[PDB]
């Protein structure tokens, strides 16, 4: 859900689904690939994926493993 | 204490200048001095406050219009569109001063003046206070020029300062970045070869 | 000038602090294994 309106607050307030800004697909698409989540992309986080994202990620967009671009 | 000094064309005469110098403490309200020549010989006179009130009720007139008036016509306050014609009766050292409106004509104001008997010292005194006011302005010209000159100076050298600020904002961000990014960069070497010493570990 | 270098130093040194807990973290449980 690209907007945030009253199903996607219905959705957030409930923590058994995650939200993906609708820009996930489109960079899908450009590079024909399942690429995987990131910060940037979802607006909420389930509990399973936030402990995921949390050891790869950290509290804000910037991650360990990986390096950052500007 | 002022004084304007005004040139003037008899009708008798209309063929050589007069120069009327008028001198009034604070306004033309309470009086005035006036002084007529022409180069030889020169006639001297003064309306006071009361003579001025005088006139001004046998005109029936507001006194500050007719100060307006005054002053408009004596020193040398013409206006987009109004003639004054004044003449001067020799024989009789009578001057008057009148509005002429085409071809109705409003007389204005009328005194008598006395020859003084000596015209050069009066002459004199009119040139040296030309020359005092001359260079008072000349000095007042100069100066103001000189800090003109200045003023434009530091102008130019503050907003040349303010173009190569403003152009090394951006060098200064970009910069800033950069540091950024090497120093996140050197950060994720750290965590990534302590993940790696953990794992083998 | 001001308020944006001082607000990107912040930024940039709030983003340094948690990096550092975050290897102060791992440093310390890595004694343990």
């Amino acid at each position: 859900a690209g907007s945030e309106n009253i199903r996607v607050k219905n959705i957030i307030l409930s923590n058994k689904h995650d939200v993906v800004k609708p820009a996930w697909l489109l960079e899908c698409f450009k590079t024909k690939s399942f690429v995987p989540w990131q910060p940037r992309f979802m607006i909420h986080m389930c509990p399973s994926t936030k402990e995921h994202f949390a050891r790869e990620y950290d509290c804000y967009g910037d991650s360990y493993f990986i390096d950052t671009d500007l | 204490m002022e004084r304007k000094i005004s040139r003037i064309h008899l009708v008798s005469e209309p063929s050589i200048t007069h120069f009327l110098q008028v001198s009034w403490e604070k306004t033309l309200e309470s009086g005035f001095v006036i002084t007529l020549t022409d180069g030889h010989s020169a006639w001297t006179g003064t309306v006071s406050e009361s003579e001025i009130s005088q006139e001004a009720d046998d005109m029936a007139m507001e006194k500050g219009k007719y100060v307006g008036e005054l002053r408009k016509a004596l020193l040398s306050g013409a206006g987009p569109a109004d003639v004054y014609t004044f003449n001067f009766s020799k024989e009789s050292c009578y001057f008057f001063f009148e509005k002429n409106l085409k071809d109705v004509s409003f007389r204005l104001g009328s005194f008598n003046l006395e020859k003084v008997e000596n015209p050069a010292e009066v002459i004199r005194e009119l040139i040296c206070y030309c020359l005092d006011t001359i260079a008072e302005n000349q000095a007042k010209n100069e100066h103001l020029q000189k800090e003109n000159e200045r003023l434009l100076r530091d102008w130019n050298d503050v907003q040349g300062r303010f173009e190569k600020c403003v152009s090394a904002k951006e060098a200064l961000e970009t910069d800033l970045y950069k540091r950024f990014i090497l120093v996140l960069n050197e950060k994720k070497t750290k965590i990534r070869s302590l993940h790696n010493k953990l794992l083998n570990a």
